[PDB]
C-alpha cells in the first residue's frame, strides 16, 4: 500500500450510481486495480478502499460500487444519506441508461434533502462509437440541465479518464 | 502430590468459592465414592475433544450455535427472495482495520462452505481465470477457511444449512443482512490451547428385601436443641403416601423423650427403591403447628437398608403452615448443628440387607403374571392429553393399569400410568420395571416431566435421562438448562444418570458447560446444596480446560462489583448521588480494579468479549437499591458491525431468579408463536442470577420507558414519539411492530400474572418494538391482568382514531391476542412441567404445586377451547372497561 503521512485522514464516500450493464464495477475495478473486467457479473453492493493524494492533499477514498439490476431497489436510502459525492454514469450505448439519469438525481436531492449536492455524469463505454447512441451534445445538454460537471470515460484497456472521474468528484466535495 | 495439581487444585477453588481441601475431608463414602466414579465422565467427554483433535477442540470452544429445526416456517421463508438471503462478507485489507465488503446472495439451505465457493468466485474477478481455473482455486481454498460473525466471537464450524444458524436465522426474522467474515482454519486451530486433563490425587483409593418376613418399624427416641411436642411420621415415594402416617406421644418439651416403636401399615419387602421418611416436630395446643422438618431415605446409594441409631439434624420451617410433613424437601441432615436433632433407631435384622437385583425382579414379574377400541382406547388417549397437574380418578388409575399392555401404543401416557401404579405393593412395581425397561422412548419435552418431585423411581429417571441422550439437541438443552440443574436437587444421590448427562454434555459443549458452572455458582452459597453443586464443579472444573482459566477471570470480575456494591451501600448509602459517584470512580480508577474489569467474558454471552470500559459511561442508576450501569468496548476488529458498547446493568440485593424464569418463558412463547405462524416480537433480554441476590441484566440499546417517552414531549405524546423516529414509509412497519409486540405481552403477562405494568415497566425502542422489564413476580401474588393497554397504547395500536376501538386495526390486534393465547394453550403441558421442576428452588411463589395451578385458571385448562377464548375475552373487556364484547 501507500502509508500516509499527518493522520486523521478525511474519508470520502463516493457513490457509483447507474442501471445495469452500465459499467460502474469495471470503472471501480480500473480505478483501484488497473485491469478492466469483460465478464458478466451484476453487482449486489461491494466496497474499495484506497489512500492516494490529490491536488498534493492525501485522502481516503471508500467507494461504494452500487447495483443496477434494480431488484434491489431498497439499500438506496443508506448510501443516499452518508455519501458524500455521487457519480451518476451511464452507458453511451445503452439509451435507456440516459433516461434514467434524473430518476437517480431526484431521488439523491430527496434523499439528500439539499438544493444540490456533489455529482458528476459519466458517459461510458465511448470506446464502442460504432454502437453509440448518445451523442457528446446529449449528454452536455443533461449536465448543464442538473448543472453537474460532464466526463466521458471508458473502462477498458485504455484508461480514459477513469482517475480524472473519481478525482474530479472528489474536488467538487472540496469546494463544494 | 504434583505441584501442577496442587496448582490445579488452587484455581479450582477460587471458581467454586470454596477450597478443594474441604472435600478430601469429608468422611461420607458416597462423597468420596462420588469424587472418584465421576472421573470417568470426565474421561469420556475429554476423549470426545480429542476424536480429530483439529476440529472436535474447535467445536468444543466456538460450537455451532444452530437452532433445532432446518426446515423454515412458511412466514419465515416467505421473507426471503427465492429462497435466498444477502449476506455481506467483510474482509481487512489494511493494518489500520480498513474494511471492505461484497454481497453475496444465495440459497439459505447451503453450508458455510458453499458461501465460501461463492465469495472466491466475487473476489476472482479481477483474476481474469476461466472455468477451470476457477474449480482450481476453489477446492484449493473451499475448506481451508471459516465463517465468523462480525462483532462476536460466533462461527460456523459445522456443514449446518446457513439458515439454521440462530445469527443468520434472527436476520432473517428482523429484515436485516448478515455481517460474515472469512478466517482460515489453521488462524483459529493455532489460537486453541491445548487441554491437559490428568486424572487427580483421590483417584486412586447379605439378605434380599424380599426375605423379611415382618411390617417396617422405625423407633423414635429423643430430640435435643428443641428450646406441647409430638413427631409425626411418614412413609413416601416422592409425594405420594405409602402408608398412614402415624403420631408419636405428646410429651413436654421439659424432657423431650419417646424411646418408642411406630409400626406402620407396610410390608418390609413391598417397600420401594424410592422409598422415603418424612418427618417432623410438631407442636399442639386444634391448634397443629410444625416447628421442624426433615426427610431421609430408607436405602442409601448401595441399595442397602436403613439399620442402626442415626441423629437427624432438622431444617427450619419456610415461611407458610402447610400439611405437617414435608415430602418435597430435601432429604439429609442439617449442616447447621444448631438446629434441633433428632435421634432415630431403624430395624436391624440379622445382616445387611440389600434391594434385590434386578434379575430377581424379573423372577417376580414372571410369576405374578399367573395369579378395546369403541372407547378404552379413546380414554386411554384422552387420559394422556390432560395436564399433568389435573387430577386422576382412581377409576381411571385402574383403567389405565388394566390397559397397561395396550399403553405401549402410546408411549406419551407412561407419565399417567406411573402415578396409577400403587407403589406401596411390590407385584405390581416388579412389572412396571419390566415395562420401563422396554418401553417405548418419548419426546424430550415430556421425558423432562420424569424427573420432576413425582417420579423418585431411578429405572424412571434412568427412562427419562436415556430419552434425552438420544432426542435432546444441545439446542433444546441451553433452553431447558435451569430446569434440569434444579431436579438435580431432587435426586436421592450423588451419582445418578442425570448428573452424569449433564456433566458430560457440559465439558463437551462450552457454551452449555458456561451457563452450566454459573447456575452452580449462583446457589453455592446455598448450604442445603452446597456440597452436591460444589462436588459437581469440581469434576467440571477439573476437566472443562482452558476456559476455568477464562471462568476465574470472570469470577474476580464479579466478586470485585460485589465488594463495590456493598462498600457502597455501607458506607454511602444515605448520602446524595453526586458524593456517591466520586466514591464510585475513585475506587474504579484503582489499577486492581481496572485489571479485574477488564479483558473478559461477557456471563451473559460468552462470545462477546468485554475489552476496556468507558468509566465516563458508567453511572449508578437512579433506581431501586443503586443498580451499577456498566459500560464496556467491544474489543472486536469489526466491533462497529455488531455494536460498539457492550452495557450490563449489575443489580446488587434483589433476587433475579424470577425474571430469569419468566424471561425463560418468554422466550419459549415467542418460539412456539413463531414455529405456528404468528409474527410477535417478544424481547426477552439477558438476565443471569450469579449468587445470593446478585445478577446481571443485559442493556438492550435504544430503548426508553414509557415515563421518559412522556417527560421527552398528554396522551398522544406516545403516538408522536413514534412517527418522529420513524418517517412516512417506515411508519406502517413501526406501528405493526408495535401491534404484534403488545399482543404477545398482553398475552404472556396475563398467562403468568406478573407484577402490575405501569409507565415505568414498559419500554419501547425506536424501531416501535414493545416489551417489560420488571417482572418483580409471577403467578399469584377475577384474575389480574397486570398489562391493562391504556388509552396511550390504543392510540398507536389504531394509529389516528377517535375512539380506538371498533376499528380494523384494533380488530387485528384482537386476532393476535386469540391466535397467541390458544396457541400457549395447546403448550399447557410444557409450561406447566417447567414450573414443576422449579418448586426445590428457593422461589418464594414456586414453593406449592398450588402456585403452578394459577396458570390453570388463566389458560382455563377444564374449559373446550371455544369456551376458554370466550374467558379470556372477558377478563380483558373487564381490565379495560369495555373493547372486548362482541356480543
Ligand atoms: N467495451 C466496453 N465494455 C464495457 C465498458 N464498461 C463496461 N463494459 C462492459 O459492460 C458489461 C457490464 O459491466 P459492469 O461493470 O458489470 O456494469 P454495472 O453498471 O456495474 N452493472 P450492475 O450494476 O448490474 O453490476 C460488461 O460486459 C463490461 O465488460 C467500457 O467502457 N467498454
Ligand atoms: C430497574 C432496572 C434495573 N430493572 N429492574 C428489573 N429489570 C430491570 C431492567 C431490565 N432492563 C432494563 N431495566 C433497561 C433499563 C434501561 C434501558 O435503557 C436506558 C438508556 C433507558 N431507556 O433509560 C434499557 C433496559 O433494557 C431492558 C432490560
Ligand atoms: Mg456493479
Amino acid at each position: 500500500t501507500s502509508a500516509v503521512p499527518s493522520d486523521n485522514l478525511p474519508t470520502y464516500k463516493l457513490v457509483v450510481v447507474g442501471d445495469g450493464g452500465v459499467g460502474k464495477s469495471a470503472l471501480t475495478i480500473q480505478f483501484f486495480a488497473k485491469i478492466f473486467v469483460p465478464d458478466y457479473d451484476p453487482t449486489i453492493e461491494d466496497s474499495y478502499l484506497k489512500h492516494t493524494e490529490i491536488d498534493n492533499q492525501w485522502a481516503i477514498l471508500d467507494v461504494l460500487d452500487t447495483a443496477g439490476q434494480e431488484e434491489f431497489s431498497a439499500m438506496r436510502e443508506q448510501y443516499m444519506r452518508t455519501g458524500d459525492g455521487f457519480l451518476i454514469v451511464y452507458s453511451v450505448t445503452d439509451k435507456a441508461s440516459f433516461e434514467h439519469v434524473d430518476r437517480f438525481h431526484q431521488l439523491i436531492l430527496r434523499v439528500k434533502d439539499r438544493e444540490s449536492f456533489p455529482m458528476i455524469l459519466v458517459a461510458n463505454k465511448v470506446d464502442l462509437m460504432h454502437l453509440r447512441k448518445i451523442t457528446r451534445e446529449q449528454g452536455k445538454e443533461m449536465a448543464t440541465k442538473h448543472n453537474i460537471p460532464y466526463i466521458e470515460t471508458s473502462a477498458k484497456d485504455p484508461p480514459l479518464n477513469v482517475d480524472k472521474a473519481f478525482h474530479d468528484l472528489v474536488r467538487v466535495i472540496r469546494q463544494q | 502430590g504434583n505441584r501442577e495439581e496442587k496448582i490445579l487444585n488452587r484455581e479450582i477453588g477460587f471458581a467454586i468459592g470454596m477450597p478443594v481441601c474441604e472435600f478430601d475431608m469429608v468422611k461420607d463414602p458416597e462423597v468420596q465414592d462420588f469424587r472418584r466414579n465421576i472421573l470417568n465422565v470426565c474421561k469420556e467427554a475429554v476423549d470426545l475433544r480429542d476424536l480429530n483433535s483439529p476440529h472436535s477442540r474447535a467445536m468444543y470452544v466456538y460450537p455451532p450455535n444452530v437452532e433445532s429445526s432446518p426446515e423454515l416456517p412458511k412466514h419465515i421463508y416467505n421473507k426471503l427472495d427465492k429462497g435466498q438471503i444477502i449476506v455481506v462478507i467483510w474482509v481487512i485489507v489494511s493494518p489500520n482495520n480498513d474494511k471492505q465488503k461484497y454481497t453475496l446472495k444465495i440459497n439459505h439451505d447451503c453450508v458455510p462452505e458453499q458461501v465460501i465457493a461463492e465469495a472466491i468466485r466475487k473476489k476472482t474477478r479481477s483474476m481474469l481465470l476461466s472455468s477451470e481455473q476457477l474449480k482450481l482455486c476453489v477446492l484449493e481454498y473451499q475448506g481451508k477457511y471459516i465463517l465468523k460473525v462480525c462483532g462476536c466471537d460466533e462461527y460456523f464450524l459445522e456443514k449446518y444449512p446457513l439458515s439454521q444458524y440462530k445469527y443468520i436465522r434472527s436476520c432473517i426474522m428482523l429484515g436485516r443482512m448478515p455481517n460474515l467474515m472469512l478466517m482460515a482454519k489453521e488462524s483459529l486451530y493455532s489460537q486453541l490451547p491445548m487441554d491437559c486433563f490428568t486424572m487427580p490425587s483421590y483417584s486412586r483409593r447379605t439378605k434380599s428385601l424380599w426375605v423379611i418376613n415382618s411390617a417396617l418399624r422405625i423407633k423414635i427416641l429423643c430430640a435435643t436443641y428443641v428450646n406441647k411436642i409430638y413427631v409425626r411420621t411418614g412413609i413416601y415415594h416422592g409425594g405420594e403416601p405409602l402408608c398412614d402416617n402415624v403420631n408419636t406421644q405428646r410429651v413436654p418439651c421439659s424432657n423431650p423423650r419417646w424411646n418408642e416403636w411406630l409400626n406402620y401399615d407396610i410390608y418390609i419387602p413391598d417397600l420401594p427403591r424410592a422409598a422415603r421418611l418424612c418427618l417432623s416436630i410438631c407442636s399442639v395446643k386444634e391448634e397443629h403447628c410444625p416447628l421442624a422438618w426433615g426427610n431421609i431415605n430408607l436405602f442409601d446409594y448401595t441399595d442397602t437398608l436403613v439399620s442402626g441409631k442415626m441423629a437427624l439434624n432438622l431444617w427450619p420451617v419456610p415461611h407458610g403452615l402447610e400439611d405437617l410433613l414435608n415430602p418435597i424437601g430435601v432429604t439429609g441432615s442439617n449442616p447447621n448443628k444448631e438446629t434441633p436433632c433428632l435421634e432415630l433407631e431403624f430395624d436391624w435384622f440379622s445382616s445387611v440387607v440389600k434391594f434385590p437385583d434386578m434379575s430377581v425382579i424379573e423372577e417376580h414379574a414372571n410369576w405374578s403374571v399367573s395369579r378395546l377400541r369403541e372407547n378404552d382406547k379413546e380414554q386411554l388417549k384422552a387420559i394422556s392429553t390432560r395436564d399433568p397437574l389435573s387430577e386422576i380418578t382412581e377409576q381411571e388409575k385402574d383403567f389405565l393399569w388394566s390397559h397397561r399392555h395396550y399403553c405401549v401404543t402410546i408411549p406419551e401416557i407412561l407419565p399417567k400410568l406411573l402415578l396409577s401404579v400403587k407403589w406401596n405393593s411390590r407385584d405390581e412395581v416388579a412389572q412396571m420395571y419390566c415395562l420401563v425397561k422396554d418401553w417405548p422412548p418419548i419426546k424430550p419435552e415430556q421425558a423432562m416431566e420424569l424427573l420432576d418431585c413425582n417420579y423418585p423411581d431411578p429405572m424412571v429417571r434412568g427412562f427419562a435421562v436415556r430419552c434425552l441422550e438420544k432426542y435432546l439437541t444441545d439446542d433444546k438443552l441451553s433452553q431447558y438448562l435451569i430446569q434440569l440443574v434444579q431436579v438435580l436437587k431432587y435426586e436421592q444421590y450423588l451419582d445418578n444418570l442425570l448428573v452424569r448427562f449433564l456433566l458430560k454434555k457440559a465439558l463437551t459443549n462450552q457454551r452449555i458447560g458456561h451457563f452450566f458452572f454459573w447456575h452452580l455458582k449462583s446457589e453455592m452459597h446455598n448450604k442445603t446444596v452446597s456440597q452436591r453443586f460444589g462436588l459437581l464443579l469440581e469434576s467440571y472444573c477439573r476437566a472443562c480446560g482452558m476456559y476455568l482459566k477464562h471462568l476465574n477471570r470472570q469470577v474476580e470480575a464479579m466478586e470485585k462489583l460485589i465488594n463495590l456494591t456493598d462498600i457502597l451501600k455501607q458506607e454511602k448509602k444515605d448520602e446524595t448521588q453526586k458524593v456517591q459517584m466520586k466514591f464510585l470512580v475513585e475506587q474504579m480508577r484503582r489499577p486492581d480494579f481496572m485489571d479485574a474489569l477488564q479483558g473478559f467474558l461477557s456471563p451473559l454471552n460468552p462470545a462477546h468479549q468485554l475489552g476496556n470500559l468507558r468509566l465516563e459511561e458508567c453511572r449508578i442508576m437512579s433506581s431501586a437499591k443503586r443498580p451499577l450501569w456498566l459500560n464496556w468496548e467491544n474489543p472486536d476488529i469489526m466491533s462497529e458491525l455488531l455494536f460498539q458498547n457492550n452495557e450490563i446493568i449489575f443489580k446488587n440485593g434483589d433476587d433475579l431468579r424470577q425474571d430469569m424464569l419468566t424471561l425463560q418463558i418468554i422466550r419459549i412463547m415467542e418460539n412456539i408463536w413463531q414455529n405456528q405462524g404468528l409474527d410477535l416480537r417478544m424481547l426477552p433480554y439477558g438476565c443471569l442470577s450469579i449468587g445470593d441476590c446478585v445478577g446481571l441484566i443485559e442493556v438492550v440499546r435504544n430503548s426508553h420507558t414509557i415515563m421518559q417517552i412522556q417527560c421527552k414531549g398528554n396522551s398522544h405524546t406516545l403516538h408522536q414519539w413514534l412517527k418522529d423516529k420513524n418517517k412516512g414509509e417506515i411508519y406502517d412497519a413501526a406501528i405493526d411492530l408495535f401491534t404484534r409486540s403488545c399482543a404477545g405481552y398482553c398475552v404472556a403477562t396475563f398467562i403468568l400474572g406478573i407484577g402490575d405494568r405501569h409507565n415505568s415497566n414498559i419500554m419501547v425502542k425506536d424501531d416501535g418494538q414493545l416489551f417489560h422489564i420488571d417482572f418483580g413476580h409471577f403467578l399469584d401474588h377475577r384474575e389480574r391482568v397486570p398489562f391493562v393497554l391504556t388509552q396511550d397504547f390504543l392510540i398507536v395500536i389504531s394509529k389516528g382514531a377517535q375512539e380506538c376501538t371498533k376499528t380494523r386495526e384494533f380488530e387485528r390486534f384482537q386476532e393476535m391476542c386469540y391466535k397467541a393465547y390458544l396457541a400457549i394453550r395447546q403448550h399447557a403441558n410444557l409450561f406447566i412441567n417447567l414450573f414443576s421442576m422449579m418448586l426445590g428452588s428457593g422461589m418464594p411463589e414456586l414453593q406449592s404445586f398450588d402456585d403452578i395451578a394459577y396458570i390453570r385458571k388463566t389458560l382455563a385448562l377444564d374449559k373446550t377451547e371455544q369456551e376458554a377464548l370466550e374467558y379470556f375475552m372477558k377478563q380483558m373487556n373487564d381490565a379495560h372497561h369495555g373493547g372486548w364484547t362482541t356480543k
